């Protein structure tokens, strides 16, 4: 480390955001799912 | 109704129960809220024994530093007479209030200043980030580098005839090193002569190409004469370890400033690990609204 | 509209002669009135038809929609909103625009809201459109000497005017001159049967007299003529309309609930912001400012996503109604049927068929019941026997009815039949279990017949006789079981023929009052086999001379027949009377009548006595035994017209099986109101106009869908397409499960108040960065807490709900103290909690310790500092710390949908546990799922920190209101165990909403 400790300042928010939108899609699927779930 | 419900004389009744029923009700929330502040104390305490006392766990919403000055303006502008002394008086009052912390009687003795290279240096490493050595040392700035804006000789600093001062500032930041361009065919124009490695450079322009000509002879000063930050005086190891620190400073003087006209300079610091931002007029570069109307 | 004038009982100048009447109107009672005259009259005082209803734009009931109690309260909001704005502009510069888009988003929300209603009103409205039917109708009016069929709006009164059995009376006419006319006064007077209109005189009374028509009545058999002494509005039926619209509408119990609810809202936040304006002043902030922190906090404390989900709950419960075939025109009416406690219903039309059907019949020495049920779902009468067979061939042939051509396609019991009532009813019987009666009776050809005398009192007739073994004559005769029982000497006993020895003649005076004493009409059918050597084949018996032997007849059999009540009448009043119902019977029927068909549908237990039956068992006067040992009893029209109002309040608060008998629309109108003045809400269920007055006044009326008439149609809230009764019992059951809903969606929408107010309280009192931001009040108040609230309707029953007594208007309310002491008491609080240490741990993560936020707003909000120190040193510009800030808001908004979780799971249930209830409600679970999807997407979706400002969180935040939730579900899972354990225990009257 040191002086090129220039990783101490960053963070994957893209990565971060990627994911959540991933989980928050397969949510609403499973939603859909167990609302639907019965009328077929 | 109105006055029943207020107070009946058969059954001793008060708003509408007796005597022990408003007091069961009161203890009963005394002893709920009771429990509920403990309870947040305690998830609260957790909190305090999960952090660091030397250290912040994210450092990423302030990557970037940012640039700001000395005197305090509403919406960036500075507009003062040269005749009505009640004008500057805003702008004196904060800068004296800034420079008021460089004082020389403030920074006396070994502990716990030390003296460092009166001409720009390499950065200085104090250890880590620990307390097992004690307080450690930061670097000396003295009032007098800065030459015509310093208080000491025109308190008002320049405002009393048409030569406003202004003194910028790098926000302070825990364990960030600044990194100036390098000597590379690609740098900006102004950026070439005068490539001191150790000096981060500060340099001013018109944010309009036709308010060049309107601006004078902008005369920098600072540790060396040049017109940046030294390297010396970083990283720096936070409050708790190193209190009574001093970051740099430096001047800027608009000699020769067009006079009844409003004119829009913008400050700017250059480096690798320096970005601005479009959304933050603040983030490396700043923007000032100057008008000497006398 | 003298309204006094119409509540009156009707006059008349019926206690007439024919020459008083010719000399009071002017006309000639050979002649009729002149061209010339008739016009000259016509248009001196209008046609014969009836008013036009109020008409009503439809920009006015929008506007009607647009307003109301709930959303003058989101308008009021939206008003105080903009004034807040306006003065931040005028003082200050750079206002935050917050205020002006939550006033939009307000206004917004209650035009929505207007839009939805009126067009669910507009749809029901519609279908009601699609069911009046009007065909022009001409009369026969004799004018100068001739007969002439002009329209039914040029008959004036003074003209003369001819009907015939088929055609309807076109107005008030006086009877001159009839030829056994009958007329069904069942609309008008609710008589069942047809009464003769004769042009003698008989009763006081008009409606009872025989010696007049009236305007919408049909005659049934005959013709007749008559002097139009009413006509057009001014007819009986004429100012019983203008009286039912010349009449207040009212107001529902659940309006009245949802405006004490908003009266509280109203208390608290008035109460919280004069009471923080004055802690603001005693801290030094200035009057600008405390102006706005005072409309700001009165803002807040109102709910505007409980508007569009009370709206989306009744419309919820009024689906299913529409799936049964219960129509509402309103939108409140389907709450009322629960709330009801006094069922007031009519007896013809409502609780009857209006239709004569055989229900009993003697043959050998025992009694036998037919099916009277519309469906034919029932027990046959053990059709093996002769006597039966012979029976069916007295009836069959003995009749001159036949069914209506072209009803190939209708059932047995719905086809027309042209004829009297017995006959039809007789000749239904036989078609129903002897097969086609066309061919009966084309395999027997009838060869004379002796009409129906009123002084013969008997029918008979001689066919001849299909057997290929015997060439011999039938002779078949039927009428009053007196006259044909002295004309015989014989019985058809299991087939063999017996003597008339006085034994079956007690049996039959026994079989005769048994019959007569249950309400039926009994009559007597006989045959006789002519001795074919002393009338031979050829011989001819014209109805001259006797020709027939009148004694020695044969009796086979007695048969009765009445008005039987619908399918389901019975089973529907008993599970009213479960449920705490007082059914009380008003009708204008005779009381013989009334009293056995309230004992046949359950209104008068069996068992109850009245004051009458008591001195009939006991054998002295009525003066001497005493009014309070009589459960029941039946309150005579004419006795109740001089009746004061302490009488009738006495006599509904002593008698619980009350039957009122021969009593006007006016009167009926009179119960519905004695029945009010006490407390009770009423609802009342008819099919005629004489149920017009009544339907209106009553909280709620019921009208018959198929039966029923156009104005009582139009005057009711409710309407059965069906003729169902059951589905008061449905409706009943709908308004108590709905009304447990709106308690528990009401409460899950009210406890997310807390945690969204006092974040700024503490910012004006403490000084401290603001915690939640107004668009994330807003995403949450609009957005995720609307599908759960939504689908707290689909709750069903914890408890019987069929079995609890009927709820108290006086005592229990909608929204009492005990729910505001846990939504804003209790689950707020912790709700609030959660939020704010998440704020907090945001905070901490980056820099910002608890210690140095207490005193920071002023420099955090300052525009022009960019260096604020925080608790490691560091230095953070004006937009750093916004950033942080926002994530905050972010973060706050995450919390409160996680403790909404536990939330609406202990709002699930309001006693029972969530093992034992179950987790059946599918609409629920897809409301937990997307209500924090949307968080997640709001969340992560890029773009939005630049839109609606909101942040991407780091995946540690998001479980910082876990712990908040699961202590909130297992506080009120104790809490909703001590209330199981201990009833009426402190936790019950405390926390029990
Ligand atoms: C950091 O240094 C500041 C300056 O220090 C001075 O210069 C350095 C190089 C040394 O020589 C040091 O010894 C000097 O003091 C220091 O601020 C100074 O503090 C003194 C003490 O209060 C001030 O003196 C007073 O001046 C006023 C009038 O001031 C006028 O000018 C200033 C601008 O300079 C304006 O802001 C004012 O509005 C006025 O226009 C006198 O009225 C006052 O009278 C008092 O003393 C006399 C005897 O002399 C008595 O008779 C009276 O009753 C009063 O009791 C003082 O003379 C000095 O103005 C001030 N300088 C500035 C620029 O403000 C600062 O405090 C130091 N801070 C720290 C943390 O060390
Ligand atoms: C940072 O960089 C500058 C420029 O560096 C030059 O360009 C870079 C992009 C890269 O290509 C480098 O390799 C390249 O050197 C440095 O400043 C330069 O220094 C030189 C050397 O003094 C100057 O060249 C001089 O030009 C004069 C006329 O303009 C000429 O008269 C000078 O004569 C000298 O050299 C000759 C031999 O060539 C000798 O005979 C003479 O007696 C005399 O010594 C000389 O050629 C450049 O002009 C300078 N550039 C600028 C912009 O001023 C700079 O020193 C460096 N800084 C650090 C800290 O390394
Ligand atoms: C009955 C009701 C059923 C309900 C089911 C709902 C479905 C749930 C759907 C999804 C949940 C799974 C989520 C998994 C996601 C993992 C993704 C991942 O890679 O994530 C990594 C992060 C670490 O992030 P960082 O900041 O360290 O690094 C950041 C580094 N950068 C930013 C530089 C890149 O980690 C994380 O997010 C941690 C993710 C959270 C961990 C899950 C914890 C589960 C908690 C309780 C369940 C226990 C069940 C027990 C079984 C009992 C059976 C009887
Ligand atoms: C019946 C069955 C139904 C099934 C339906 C399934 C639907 C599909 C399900 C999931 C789809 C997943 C799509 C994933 C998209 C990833 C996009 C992404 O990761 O973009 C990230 C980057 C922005 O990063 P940045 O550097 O600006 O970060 C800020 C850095 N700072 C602030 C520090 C400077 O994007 C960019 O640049 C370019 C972005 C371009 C626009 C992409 C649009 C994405 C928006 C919405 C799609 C998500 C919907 C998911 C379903 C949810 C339902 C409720
Ligand atoms: C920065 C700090 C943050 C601050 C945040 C504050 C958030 C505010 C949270 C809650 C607001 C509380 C406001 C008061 C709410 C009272 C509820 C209420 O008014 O509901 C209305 C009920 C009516 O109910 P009903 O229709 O069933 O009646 C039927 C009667 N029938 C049937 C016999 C005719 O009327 C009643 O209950 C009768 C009225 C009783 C009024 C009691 C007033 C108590 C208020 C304060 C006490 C403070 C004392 C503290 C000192 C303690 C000693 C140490
Ligand atoms: C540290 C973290 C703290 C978090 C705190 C918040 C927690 C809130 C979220 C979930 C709480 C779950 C509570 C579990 C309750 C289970 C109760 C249960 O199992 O009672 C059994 C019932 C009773 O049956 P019975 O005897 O009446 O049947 C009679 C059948 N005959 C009539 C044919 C004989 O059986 C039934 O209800 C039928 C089967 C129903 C199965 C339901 C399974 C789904 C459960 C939860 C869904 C997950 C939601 C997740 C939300 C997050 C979204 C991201
Ligand atoms: C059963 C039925 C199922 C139906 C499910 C439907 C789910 C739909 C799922 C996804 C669609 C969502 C809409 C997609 C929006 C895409 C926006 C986008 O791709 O933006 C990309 C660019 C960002 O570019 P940059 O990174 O270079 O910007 C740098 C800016 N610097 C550097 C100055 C800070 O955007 C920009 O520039 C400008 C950003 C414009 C903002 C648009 C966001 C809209 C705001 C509110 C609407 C959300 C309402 C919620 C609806 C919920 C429905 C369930
Ligand atoms: C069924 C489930 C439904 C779920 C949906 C969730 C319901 C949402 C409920 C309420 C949220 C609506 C609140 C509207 C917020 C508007 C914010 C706004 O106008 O901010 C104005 C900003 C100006 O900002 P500045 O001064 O910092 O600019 C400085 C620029 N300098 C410095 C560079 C010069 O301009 C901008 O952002 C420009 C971009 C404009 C973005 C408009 C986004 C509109 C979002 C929603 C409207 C449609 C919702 C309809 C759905 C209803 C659901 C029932
Ligand atoms: C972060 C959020 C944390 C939140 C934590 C909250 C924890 C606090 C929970 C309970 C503390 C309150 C206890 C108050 C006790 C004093 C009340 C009292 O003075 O009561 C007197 C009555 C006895 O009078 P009586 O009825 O015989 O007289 C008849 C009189 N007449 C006619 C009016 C009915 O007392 C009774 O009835 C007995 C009723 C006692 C009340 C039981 C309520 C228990 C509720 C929750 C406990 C479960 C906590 C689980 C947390 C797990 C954390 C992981
Ligand atoms: C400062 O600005 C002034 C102009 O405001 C410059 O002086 C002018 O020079 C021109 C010749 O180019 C003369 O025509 C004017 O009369 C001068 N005006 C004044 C007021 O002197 C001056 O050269 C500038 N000086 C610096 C150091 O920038
Ligand atoms: C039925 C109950 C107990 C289930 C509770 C499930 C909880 C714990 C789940 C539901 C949605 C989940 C989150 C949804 C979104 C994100 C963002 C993603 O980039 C990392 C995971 C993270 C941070 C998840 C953590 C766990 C989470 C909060
Ligand atoms: C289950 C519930 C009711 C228990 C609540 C216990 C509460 C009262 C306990 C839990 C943790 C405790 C705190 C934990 C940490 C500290 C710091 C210490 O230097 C002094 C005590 C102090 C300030 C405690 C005060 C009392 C406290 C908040
Ligand atoms: C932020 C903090 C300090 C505010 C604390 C406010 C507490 C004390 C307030 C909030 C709501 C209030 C309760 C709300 C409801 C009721 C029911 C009513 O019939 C009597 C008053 C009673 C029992 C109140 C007592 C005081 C109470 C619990
Ligand atoms: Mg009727
Ligand atoms: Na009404
Ligand atoms: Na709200």
């Amino acid at each position: 480390e040191g002086p090129d400790n220039d990783e101490r300042f960053t963070y994957d928010y893209y990565r971060l955001r990627v994911v959540g939108l991933i989980v928050a899609a397969v949510l609403c699927v499973i939603g859909i799912i167990i609302l639907l779930a019965g009328k077929c | 109704g109105w006055k029943k419900f207020l107070w009946d004389s058969e059954k001793k009744e008060f708003l509408g129960r007796t005597g022990s029923s408003w007091f069961k009700i009161f203890l009963f929330y005394l002893i709920f809220y009771g429990c509920l502040a403990g309870i947040f104390i305690g998830t609260i305490q957790v909190l305090l024994l999960t952090l660091s006392d030397f250290e912040p766990k994210y450092q990423d919403r302030v990557a970037p530093p940012g640039l700001s000055h000395a005197p305090y303006a509403i919406k960036t502008e500075i507009s003062f007479s040269i005749s009505n002394p009640k004008s500057y008086e805003s702008f004196v009052k904060s800068m004296h209030k800034l420079m008021d912390l460089y004082n020389e009687s403030s920074q006396a003795g070994n502990s716990p200043f030390e003296d460092c290279s009166d001409t720009p240096a390499d950065y200085i490493k104090r250890g880590d980030l620990d307390d097992s050595q004690g307080q450690k040392k930061a670097c000396r700035f003295s009032r007098m580098w800065l030459k015509n804006c310093s208080g000491l000789d025109d308190t008002t600093y320049g405002y009393a005839e048409g030569k406003p001062c202004v003194v910028a500032k790098l926000n302070r930041i825990i364990g960030f090193y600044p990194k100036p361009l390098k000597n590379t065919t690609d740098l900006p124009e102004e950026l070439q002569a005068n490539y001191n490695q150790y000096v981060l450079p500060l340099r001013c322009a018109a944010k309009r190409e036709e308010d060049r000509e309107k601006i004078g002879s902008i005369e920098y000063f600072g540790l060396g004469g040049y017109a940046g930050f030294p390297l010396q005086y970083y990283p720096y190891y936070g409050k708790r370890l190193q209190k009574k620190y001093l970051q740099p400073l430096l001047a800027i003087q608009f000699t020769n400033l067009t006079q009844n006209m409003e004119l829009r300079i913008e400050c700017k610091v250059y480096g690798e690990n320096i970005d601005y931002s479009e959304k933050d007029r603040f983030r490396g570069r700043f923007e000032v609204k100057i008008e000497v109307k006398s | 509209d003298l309204d006094e004038l119409k509540k009156e009982v009707s006059m008349d100048d019926h206690k007439l002669s024919l020459d008083e009447l010719h000399n009071k109107y002017g006309t000639d009672l050979t002649r009729g009135l002149t061209n010339a005259r008739a016009k000259e009259i016509l248009a001196r005082d209008g046609p014969n038809s009836l008013t036009p209803p109020p008409t009503t734009p439809e920009w006015i009931k929008f506007c009607r929609q647009l307003f109301g109690g709930f959303s003058i309260l989101l308008w009021i909001g939206a008003i105080l909103c903009f004034l807040a704005y306006g003065i931040q502009a005028a003082t200050e510069d750079e206002p935050a625009n917050d205020n002006l888009y939550l006033g939009v988003v307000l206004s917004t929300v209650v035009i929505v809201t207007g839009c939805f209603s009126y067009y669910q009103e507009a749809k029901s409205s519609r279908i009601m459109d699609s069911f009046k039917n009007m065909v022009p109708q001409q009369a026969l009016v004799i004018r100068d000497g001739e007969k002439s069929t002009i329209n039914a709006e040029f008959v004036v009164a003074g003209d003369l005017v001819e009907v015939k059995g088929g055609d309807r009376i076109p107005a008030d006419l006086r009877i001159i001159s009839a030829h056994g006319c009958k007329v069904d006064n069942s609309s008008l007077t609710g008589e069942s049967e047809p009464q003769t209109r004769s042009p003698e005189f008989s009763s006081e009374n008009p409606l009872e007299t025989r010696n007049i028509a009236f305007f919408s009545t049909n005659c049934v058999e005959g013709t007749a003529r008559g002097v139009v002494v009413y006509t057009g509005d001014r007819t009986v039926m004429g100012r019983i309309a203008t009286l039912a619209s010349g009449l207040e509408v009212g107001r529902t119990p659940i309006a009245i609930e949802i405006e004490h609810f908003i009266h509280i809202i109203t208390g608290v936040a008035v109460f919280l912001g004069v009471s923080f304006f004055i802690l603001s002043l005693i801290l030094g902030y200035s009057w600008l400012e405390a102006v706005i922190f005072l409309i700001g906090i009165i803002v807040a404390n109102v709910p505007e996503g409980l508007l569009a989900t009370v709206t989306v709950c009744l419309t919820l419960t009024a689906k299913r109604m529409a799936r049964k075939n219960c129509l509402v025109k309103n939108l409140e009416a389907v709450e009322t049927l629960g709330s009801t406690s006094t069922i007031c219903s009519d007896k013809t039309g409502t609780l009857t068929q209006n239709r004569m059907t055989v229900a009993h019949m003697w043959f050998d020495n025992q009694i036998h019941e037919a099916d009277t049920t519309e469906n034919q779902s029932g027990a046959a009468f053990d059709k093996t026997s002769a006597t039966w067979s012979a029976l069916s061939r007295i009836a069959a042939l003995c009749n001159r009815a036949v069914f209506q051509a072209g009803q190939d396609n209708v059932p047995i019991l719905k086809r027309s039949v042209a004829g009297d009532a017995s006959e039809s009813a007789l000749l239904k019987c036989i078609e129903l279990c002897c097969g086609s009666v066309q061919g009966m009776r084309d395999r027997n050809p009838k060869i004379v017949e002796i009409p129906f005398n009123s002084t013969n009192k008997y029918q008979l007739s001689i066919h001849e006789n299909e057997k290929s073994s015997e060439s011999r004559y039938l002779l078949v005769m039927k009428g009053a079981p007196e006259r044909i029982l002295d004309r015989c000497s014989t019985i058809l006993l299991n087939g063999a023929e017996e003597p008339l020895k006085e034994d079956m003649k007690e049996a039959f005076q026994n079989a005769y009052l048994e019959l007569g004493g249950l309400g039926e009409r009994v009559l007597g059918f006989c045959h006789f086999a002519l001795p074919e050597d002393k009338y031979n084949e050829g011989y001819p018996f014209d109805a001259d001379e006797p020709n027939f032997p009148t004694t020695d007849l044969c009796f086979v059999g007695l048969m009765a027949m009445i008005d039987p009540p619908r399918a389901a009448v019975p089973d529907a009043v008993g599970k009213c009377r479960s449920a705490g119902i007082k059914v009380i019977m008003v009708t204008g029927d005779h009381p013989i009548t009334a009293k056995a068909i309230a004992k046949g549908v359950g209104i008068i237990s069996e068992g109850n006595e009245t004051i009458e039956d008591i001195a009939a068992r006991l054998n002295i006067p009525i003066g001497q035994v005493n009014p309070r040992d009589a459960k029941a009893c039946v309150v005579h029209g004419s006795d109740l017209k001089d009746l004061s109002t302490e009488v009738l309040d006495d006599i509904l608060h002593y008698h619980t099986e009350i039957v009122f008998a021969r009593t006007s629309p006016q009167q009926k109108l009179i119960i519905v109101e004695g029945c009010q003045r006490q407390g009770a809400i009423v609802a009342v269920t008819g099919d005629g106009v004489n149920d017009s007055p009544a339907l209106k006044k009553a909280d709620i009326g019921v009208a018959m869908g198929i039966s029923g008439s156009d104005v009582s149609k139009q005057a009711a809230d409710m309407i059965l397409l069906d003729d169902n009764f059951a589905s008061i019992v449905t409706g009943v059951e709908e308004g108590r499960l709905i009304f447990d809903n709106l308690k528990k969606s009401i409460a899950y929408t009210l406890t997310s108040n807390i945690p969204e107010i006092t974040p700024f309280l503490v910012f004006i009192i403490g000084n401290v960065p603001l915690p939640l931001g107004t668009v994330t009040i807003l995403c949450i108040d609009l957005g995720t807490d609307m599908v759960p609230a939504i689908s707290l309707a689909y709750e069903q029953a914890e408890s019987d709900i069929m079995k609890r007594q009927p709820r108290n208007p006086k005592t229990d309310k909608l929204v009492n103290e005990r729910l505001i002491s846990m939504a804003y008491g209790q689950i707020g609080m912790i709700q609030a909690l959660g939020g704010f240490f998440s704020y907090f741990v945001i905070l901490a993560e980056n820099g910002f310790l608890p210690m140095d936020l207490i005193g920071k707003r002023v420099r955090w909000d300052d525009r022009w500092i960019s260096d604020v120190e925080d608790s490691f040193g560091q230095q953070w510009t004006y937009e750093q710390r916004k950033i942080v800030e926002f994530t905050c808001h972010t973060s706050f908004f995450i919390s409160i949908v996680v403790v909404q979780w536990a939330d609406l799971i202990i709002c699930k249930t309001r006693r029972n546990s969530i093992f034992q209830q179950g987790m059946k409600n599918k609409i629920l679970i897809f409301g937990l799922f997307e209500e924090t999807a949307l968080a997640a997407f709001l969340s992560y979706c890029p773009g939005t920190d630049v839109a609606l400002r909101m942040y991407p969180l780091k995946p540690s935040w998001w479980f910082c209101a876990f712990p908040y939730s699961l202590i909130i579900f297992l506080y009120d899972e104790m809490r909703r165990f001590i209330i199981r354990r201990s009833p009426g225990g402190w936790v019950e009257q405390e926390t029990y909403y």
